[PDB]
Parts: C-alpha cells; structure tokens; sequence
C-alpha cells in the first residue's frame, strides 16, 4: 500500500496537452507538477484528462496562466499529500494567475508536511476557505490567499452538507464519505490509528501501530533503516527533512553529474556548499572559499534592461557568453554593478550590440578574464555595435583585462577615441589579434568631444560660502569656436570621484587677463567638492580644435561658526542639581572643540556662572538653590585656542526642586 | 534644446565672414 | 584668400603684402 | 609675422596697420 | 545716382554734389581717424531714394544721421546683402537717429551688430516701414547692454497702405508710394510707386519709353547708348524692358536686339563653380539653364526663404558637373526646381558622386517624381545625415535617377536619414474602465517575421486633441484562425481621465526598400 504503480519525477508542460498523459500510470511525482502557460487549452482539454492513479506530488502543485483548465478533480480526483520537499516562495500549492479555473474540486486534500499554499491572481477560483488550510498545513500563518474569486466573496460554495470529530461549535468535513483523522489532544501532530492511541514521537499525519517508531505514515523530522529517527549520525548523514542517507548516497551522487553535485556540511548530503565555501572534492565537508561561477544556459545569455540583470546578482566567473542591448533603466551602473560589476571572468565570447543610453564601462572593475571559449562570429571574442554614447571603456590605466582568445568587433560606436581602443589594444593584450575592420575605425569616434589639454587655475580664493577662482583662457585657432565653459562641480570630500560659463573677451593678448572667473555663493562651510571644468568648443565640420578641460579638484569649505546645539534640555533632578544635556550642532564647520554652558538666576559687561564643556553632550549643574527660576545658556564651539569660533545661544530655562 | 543654439552661433559667425571676404579681395590688382 | 589665409590658416606679412595695395 | 589665425579684430587692425592709411583701393571698375 | 564705394579718406565724400536719388548701394568704411567735428561739417539733403543698400563699418567721429540726410526717404531694396538692405556694424560714437523722414524699406532688413553707442529705438515701430519686421537681428549695442531711454526725437493712415501721407495726412496718389507733397498727385508724389517718369510717379511706360529696370521710362535712345559705349552689359530689348541679358531659350535680333524664340542661356559657372549661399548669391544667375560646372549649398537658415528661392531659382536642368549641398538646414523641399532633370555627374562629387548631401536637416521632399523626373550621367549619392527624408525616397531616387546599381554601402547614411511608413493598425478590440484600458488590435506581419520586433504605444494625456510603450510581437507560425492581435492592459489609470493613444510598429530594416508597418489612430479615451 501507498505505493501502487509508477514512480515517477515531476513534469512541466506547456502549450499542450499531448504531453500530460504520461501521468496516466505514474502514480508518483517524485518533485513537482506545474502546468503552465497554456492559453490555448479549454474546458475540452481537461476533461478527458482524468488521472485518479497519481496520488503523491512530494513537493508542490503550480499551475501559472493556463486558460481552459477549471477544476483539478477533473483531472487529479484524489490529490491527497503534497510533502513540501521543495517550496515556492514557501508554498506547498501555487495556484497563480489562473484564468477560468473555477474550483479546486480538492475534497480530499489532507496532509501537507512542509509549507503553505499560494493562491494569487486567480479571477475564478473558489473552493478556498471551504477547503480549511488550518486542517492540512501546519502553518497557515504563511499562506498566500489573494487577488481569487473565493476573495470578492461572489463563489457559490456548497458543503456536502446542505461521526466526524468536532472542535461555531462546528466540525469539517472533506467529502460525504472522508472524516478527516483527527487525534485528541495529546496527538499534538503524528497522527493516530483506527482506535485513536498515540503514535511515537516521530511520526506525521497518520500511524499504522502506536508507540513505535517503525510504524509511520509519515515521518514527523526524519528516517532511517524501516523507522523513522530523532537524528542522522555519522557515517550517515541528513537529506532532505524527511530521511538519513548514508556516505555512498553523498559521494556517488556528486560524481553522477560527470547540477549540483551532492556535497556535506554539518553531517547533511546537501547539493551545494552554504556561503564562504569551495569545498573539497574529497570529503566533500563544505569548504571555505580559496566564488560564483555562473555557467548560462546553452553558453550565452541577453541582457537588455535592470531587470534581465538583476537576475545574475553576485556572479563572478562565466562559463558562456553574454548578449548586451541595454539601451535604458534607472539607477543603472549602480544596480548593474551590484548586480554584475562583481563579475571577473568569462568563459565564452561577450556580445554587445545597440546599447544606447550608457556612457561608462568603468564599474565593471572585476571584469578581468576573458577566455573566450564561445566564440563572437568572425572569429571574435567579442562584439560591440552601435553603442551610441559611450565614451568610457574604463581608465586602462586602472582597469587591467585577460582576454585570451578571439577578436574585437568595434562598430559604430561613434563616441569614443582611437586611444582607448589602444588602451584597449594595449592592456588587454590583443592588439596583433584583430583583422581588417574587427575594429570599424571611421564608425567610431567621431561624435564626442576631445578637450586634450588641461584647464588650470590663475587664481583660487575660498570661503565658507564663496569658492572665488580665475583659469585658464584656451582659445582655439579661430577663437570663434570657444562656446563656454562649462564647470562640472559636485561635492565630494572623497577624492575617489554643474555649470556653465561663457567664453570671456579674447579682444587682445599683449597682457590680456581674460582669466574667466567664478565666484560662488551658497556653498556648505567645511566641505569638500569634486569639481571640474571643461572648455565647450565648436565642433568643426573638419579635425575639431580640441579644448581644454579642469581636473577634477577637491576643495574643503572654511570652518565657520558652528550651528545651534540641538535640544537643550534642561532638567532639575534636584534642589541644587540640574541636568542639561543636548545634541551636537548639524554644522560642526570644523571639528567641535567645546561646548559653552552659561547659567542665571531669574529675579523674584558681567560675569556669569560659566562652563566650557569640553567634548561633551551633557552636564550637571550644581551648587543651586531650591526652587529658584534659573536662565540657561548653551553654546557650542569648533575653535578653542586662536580667537574662538562659537555657536550662536541655545536658551533653556530649570527651576530646582523644594525643601 | 541644444542645436537651435549650436546653429544661430555659428551662423552669425557664418554671416560675418563672407562680408569680410569681399575686402580683402580689391587690395591687388596689380 | 585671407579669411583662408590668415584665420583657416596664418599668412605671412607677405600675404598682408599681398592684400596690400 | 604675427603667427597667430588673425580672426575679426586681430585681421582688421592688423590690415589697417598693414595697409596703412592709404589702406588700399576698393575701386570695382578702377 | 549709382552706388558708391568710400575707403580710406574723406576725399571722395564731396562728390555727392547735387545727388536727388541713389540708383545703387552705398559702401562707405575703415575710417578711424574720422572725427564728430569732421561729419558736422558735412551734409548732401539732396537725397530722397536708393534703391539697393547701405553699407556701415567702423567709421569713428559717427554719431547720427540727421544731419547728412534728413531727407532720405525710401530704401528700395533692389539689392540686399544676405536679404539685407542695411547692416550697421562696430559702429562706434554712434548714438542716435534723427531719421524719421526714411518712410519704406519695400525690400529687405536690416542687422544690427556692434553698434556699442546707440540709443533711440523703442519708440519706433517696424511693420510701418519694414514689410517683414522678423528677419531683423539687432544686437550688441549700448541699448542693448542696457542704458539708453529710448524716446522719439520728437518726444500716415492706415488706408494710405503703400502711398502713405501728405503732411496733414491725406493718402496719396495711386503712384505715389509712402509721402507726397501734395495730396494725390502723381507729379508732387514725395516717391515714386512702380514708375518715374517726367518730374511724375506713373505705373508703366508710355511709349517709345521701355519698362526700364522698373522704376522709369527710357526712349530706344537711351538703351541704344547702353550697348555701344561699352566698346559692362550691354543692353537688349525685349517686351518694352530694356534689360542687361535675353533669357533662356532666347535669340537676339540683329535690328533691335528683341529676344526671339531661339529654333532650339548658357551660364557658365565661374571656375565651374558657384558655392551657394545667399540672397545675395540668388539674384545672379537667375533664370539660367546651362550649368557649366558644379555647386556647392550651404544655407543654414530657417527663415525660408522657399518662395523667393524659387523665384531667382532653378529653370535649369542641366548640371555639367556634380552637386554638392552640405549643412543646409534650414529648407524642406526641393520641388521648387521647375525644369530640373539632368545632372551629368561628369565632374565627381568625391566619392566618386554626382552628387553630396550631409546635415539638411528639415528636408523632406526630392520631388513628386511622378510629375519631376530625374537623369543622372556619372555618379553616386552621397546621402548623409538628414533625418526627415525617409529611405523610400532615397530608393526612388536611386530608381527615378535609375541609378540605383550605382551607390555603394553608406554611400547613402542608412541610419541618419529619415529616422525623425505605410499600415495603419487598428483596434480590433478595445476595453475600457475608470482605471484600466485592456485592447487587442490588428496583427501586423512582415514577409520576413524574423524582422518583426515589436509595436511601439505612444500614449499621453491629452484633453486637447493637438496630439510611449513598446508591445511584444504575437507568434506568427501561420495566421488562418488566431487572436495574434496581442494584448496589452492599461492599469495606472484615473476615473474622468483624458489621453492620445496611438500604437506604432517596430520590425528590422532589411537593405531592400524597407517593409514599413504601422502606426495606429491617435484615439482618444475617457476614462469615469
């Protein structure tokens, strides 16, 4: 008994029912059933697809848009125990966006012994709550019961019911026919015999002898040798919550694959080492990392957009290929690198072609092997076409690179200099390999500016506030091809890392200060800003005179008189004891030295009972009458010795407690 | 909202050159 | 000419000359 | 020479220096 | 009196004698050492009309020209330089008008550039004298650069149109244009409408007088001495204009130099060769047929001139040579060559072309080549960078021209031309709510279906009707019984919501003539 016929693995079937017969004599899923995408299929088609005979589907039942399909008693009329081996977004029942699936007909739906049930999107579906989740999983505190029909309360769902054990004062039921098994309350959740006596503390759902570990329907942890066990000892080991396998189990299963070749880690036979590990072949013991590999499916895969990359996450070596059409997204090289900047090597070939919108490769810093094993057509490695805006490859400098075979498809990609493609040529190490217009050299590089001088600064002032600068005047040849300008600041006080200005009276040189100049104005004090200029030019129908550009400079703001001490409380935890204490200011505008705490009495140039609280965020104030109305002041300080720098009052008033 | 002023620029510059073709032109006869 | 001469490329005082009288 | 793209004012009064104050003649039949 | 051409010294000026009327330009310049002393005392209010321009440069002293001519009237504008009948330029000391008394710019306008001194502006209109008050570009001066309060110096109708006033007001006459110095009357007309003649404004020429150079009436005398001292155009007669030339097709008369029907104009280029690039440049060769050379175009403009193009334009069809046009924004057709057919492509575009195109940016049309046809000798087509001008022309250019063996790969910039079509889908299904639109529309296949790539929604709000979402292409695999119409929901939708919504379609271009595909209808959708 509970094994009559087949014993088969799972199946996932779409556009087409020719294909679901083959469970007519399996009468097990050894995995899953997922019947999906089918919008092609009718009421017709499940019909005359009838298959009482398979009974167990060990880890979940899916079914994802199939339009047709109505009610699974049609097609699996005893569906029974669904194991939860393997879970989706932990769930033992997916039933996602199912079009005209009117009920689940799951009148015999018992036992669930890990997971919960996904109901979602199904605008036809009924037979949910009726069907009582509480009495088949164990927690239903998980499950995912939304967006149905059985939801908009619109279902005509009748009972049978227009012996079983009672828990309103009301009992369930599953068919006319089924009670459900129901143990008392000293049966927490093994199950229990035809006479009602408690199995032994490791059983599930149901028992054929009680008080006997060898006699289960199911186990409630785990098995081993005709009983189910407490734990998997050594020389055996764990598998799968629900059995103990031993050594010969782990081992030959990880040389089958000769698709996660079976490996061990705290006495278990799992398929893959858990984080940090590489493991050893051998023993197979979870070892440390001395890595993600990420082999694609048939060697290549396409990216185009921040989803189709999220999907990689993490990866580091390729054993395949790579598409690229990536013409957009949001957050992009932040989300791509966090997702795939981690990437360092590829197997296969690289393809790129018509990623518009993206203007700089340097993120993908790991990115240092290529083998080349698939190769780009043509005999490349590699291919890059029609990739409009982009002007960095990466600081070759910076970015060194393995490529080891193959050739470079340089194609319409008209923003970027030859250089780079020398850079290219050069640190990568390919430069002998590419043949006649693997690089299209008159495609690229030829729609972006090239300032190759530097812009430099005559004359530099600061302030808090105030950035006052005089640089460079470059000229072009014809001095008419100067268009402004253009000062790209942004604040950085890392050095790891917009505006615009009009080109000034050029009218003379025999000493001719036409220095431009600016000043700026709102600036944070005490902060440092990752600025650069550029020279704007006049792209010339010919070779364009280049321009000029600023480095990127990193300029501190000056350190001014530092904010409001934050919240100044002043609290009167005695008759002569006072606490105040406070927050730092918002600006410090150079490192906080003091704190200044003023204090006077409330009547009923001049000293007052002063503190200088040196690093400090609280003080007590002593030596106080009782019950006396106090006048509190409160300052901060970013300067101590030369002339002090100090915050502006912060007035707080405490009166001291009687006697 | 760039190439209206990339044209008009250089336009004006364009205009101010052919005027100062037709003057340095009549200098030789000679 | 001298817009070729003298701004697209640079003359000479000869060429100056030249465009003299 | 004045090795320098002589553009606008920098042609102009580099002409009126060069051609002096008998400029030159801009005389169409003559 | 003709036009006049000062440089270098005040010598020159004193010759202005008795001069009533300019029949010419003015070209007056490079004066430095000129001095304000040296204009006061200086003057010829003789002056009442020129018909072409002015020319203004750098003259230092200048300050106004009230004083030299307070009584010049109208500028004809006969010819203008890059459409302007005035520039004024680096004009320093130079304040101010005083001239109310100029009344009609009938033909162009006027630049104003560095002229850092001037005030006097703002209390003036322009359509009353220019036409055309748009093309005017002023700029650079001492108003400009704020500091001037501009008023009148003193701080006509509108039926008297073109003749104007008299000083109390009344229109003048028929042939007066802008004053007269008594009311209607041709003979104390001010000015002059269409014709002089006799101390008189007329309209035509009463015989023997030809319709001379349209503003007067000359005896066959007069035009007879217009030949014979050049032994400098020597003149001919034809339909009672004395003129320079005969047009095209024309024979002269041995007798009277009429211009008979030739029994079956050659405007040999200069170098073999006009770059082209004005007004200016237009008025030359007008009318020709023979093209003796190759031409070059540059006219980034964007005031079209397309009308008064075609007027100075092409009655030719005959290239000897190539073509060349580069960086030509502003125009949108080339229709307006009334004869062209042949270009010979003997001189080559380089590239081995007849022909250049690169940056036209607004051009759409070639021709109706069912009405305009086209002949190409030697030659390719260099067609780059214009991205109004689809492929289906270019290909029936290639095929009108039959030269389409010819063009070699990028000959003609496959991506830059035209990328700013002929099905049209349409909404097979549509469903609506306050807050989703779900549709189906018509299933759209290229032959090649690998090709096909998706279909582009626009979509907006637009509760107006003056008026962006791609859509998956549905499996093709065959079509006799398939909703291959694909679907796609609206969700974000507010109840009572107006939108333009119209589909577009997007397949890969093979490099035959490109199999086009759709848009579909801006529709326009309500939600509750």
């Amino acid at each position: 008994h509970l094994y009559p016929g087949e014993v088969c693995p799972g199946m996932d079937i779409r556009n087409n029912l020719t294909r679901l017969h083959e469970l007519e004599n399996c009468s097990v899923i050894e995995g899953h059933l997922q019947i999906l995408l089918m919008f092609k299929t009718r009421p017709e088609d499940f019909r005359d697809l009838s298959f009482p005979k398979l009974i167990m589907i060990t880890d979940y039942l899916l079914l994802f848009r199939v339009y047709g399909l109505e009610s699974l008693k049609d097609l699996f009329p005893n569906l029974t125990v669904i194991r939860g081996s393997r879970l989706f977004f932990n769930y033992a029942l997916v039933i996602f966006e199912m079009v005209h699936l009117k009920e689940l007909g799951l009148y015999n739906l018992m036992n669930i012994t890990r997971g919960s049930v996904r109901i979602e999107k199904n605008n036809e579906l009924c037979y949910l709550a009726t069907i009582d989740w509480s009495r088949i999983l164990d927690s239903v505190e998980d499950n995912h019961i939304v967006l149905n029909k059985d939801d908009n309360e619109e279902c005509g769902d009748i009972c049978p019911g227009t012996n079983c054990p009672a828990t309103q004062f009301v009992e369930r039921c599953w068919t006319h026919s089924h009670c459900q098994k129901v143990c008392p309350t000293i049966c927490k959740s093994h199950g229990c015999t035809a006479e009602g006596l408690c199995c032994h503390s490791e059983c599930l759902g149901n028992c054929s002898q009680p008080d006997d570990p060898t006699k289960c329907v199911a186990c409630r942890n785990f098995y081993l040798d005709g009983r189910c066990v407490e734990t998997c000892p050594p020389p055996y080991y764990h598998f799968q919550d629900w059995r103990c396998v031993n050594f010969s189990f782990c081992q030959d299963l990880h040389h089958k694959c000769k698709c996660h070749q079976y490996v061990i880690h705290n006495n278990k036979c799992i398929p893959e080492c858990p984080s940090g590990y590489t493991m050893n072949s051998s023993n197979l013991l979870c070892t440390p990392c001395l890595p993600k590999v990420c082999h694609l499916l048939e060697g290549e895969k396409t990216i185009d957009s921040v989803t189709s990359a999220q999907e990689l996450r993490g990866c580091t070596v390729i054993n395949g290929s790579l598409i690229i059409n990536i013409r957009g997204g949001n957050n992009l090289a932040a989300e791509l690198e966090a997702n795939l900047g981690l990437i360092e090597e590829i197997s296969g070939y690289l393809k790129i072609r018509r990623s518009y919108a993206l203007v700089s490769l340097s993120f993908f810093r790991k990115l240092r092997l290529i083998r080349g094993e698939t190769l780009e057509i043509g005999n490349y490695s590699f291919y890059a076409l029609d990739n409009q805006n982009l002007r960095q490859l990466w600081d070759w400098s910076k970015h060194n690179l393995t490529i080891t075979q193959g050739k470079l498809f340089f194609h319409y990609n008209p923003k970027l200099c030859l250089s780079e493609i020398h850079k290219m040529e050069e640190v990568s190490g390919t430069k002998g390999r590419q043949e006649r217009n693997d690089i299209a050299l008159k495609t690229n590089g030829d729609q972006a500016s090239c300032e190759n001088e530097l812009l430099k600064f005559s004359y530099i002032r600061t302030s808090f506030d105030k950035i006052l600068l005089r640089w460079e005047p470059y000229w072009p040849p014809d001095f008419r091809d100067l268009l402004g300008f253009m000062l790209f600041y942004k604040e950085a006080p890392y050095q790891n890392v917009v505006v615009d200005i009009d080109p000034p009276l050029r009218s003379n040189d025999p000493k001719s200060q036409n220095h431009p100049g600016w000043l700026m104005r709102g600036l944070k004090p005490w902060t440092q800003y990752a600025i650069f200029v550029k020279t704007l030019v006049t792209f010339s129908d010919e070779r364009r005179t280049y321009g000029a550009k600023s480095d990127i400079i990193y300029v501190q703001t000056d350190a001014t008189n530092p904010s409001v001490p934050l919240d100044p409380i002043s609290v009167s935890n005695s008759s002569s004891q006072i606490i105040l204490k406070w927050k730092p200011p918002s600006d410090p505008n150079g490192n906080i030295t003091h704190y200044l705490v003023f204090w006077e009495r409330q009547a009923e140039e001049e000293h007052r009972p002063f503190e200088k609280v040196v690093n400090k965020e609280s003080l007590v104030i002593s030596g106080l009458r009782h019950f006396t109305g106090y006048r509190i002041e409160l300052q901060a300080c970013n300067q101590d010795t030369p002339e002090e720098r100090c915050s502006v009052a912060a007035y707080v008033s405490a009166r001291t407690m009687p006697e | 909202q760039i190439l209206k002023e990339l044209e008009e620029s250089s336009f004006r510059k364009t205009f101010e050159d052919y005027l100062h073709n037709v003057v340095f032109v009549p200098r030789p006869s000679r | 000419g001298i817009v070729e001469q003298c701004c697209t490329s640079i003359c000479s005082l000869y060429q100056l000359e030249n465009y003299c009288n | 020479f004045v090795n320098q793209h002589l553009c606008g004012s920098h042609l102009v009064e580099a002409l009126y220096l060069v051609c002096g104050e008998r400029g030159f003649f801009y005389t169409p039949k003559a």
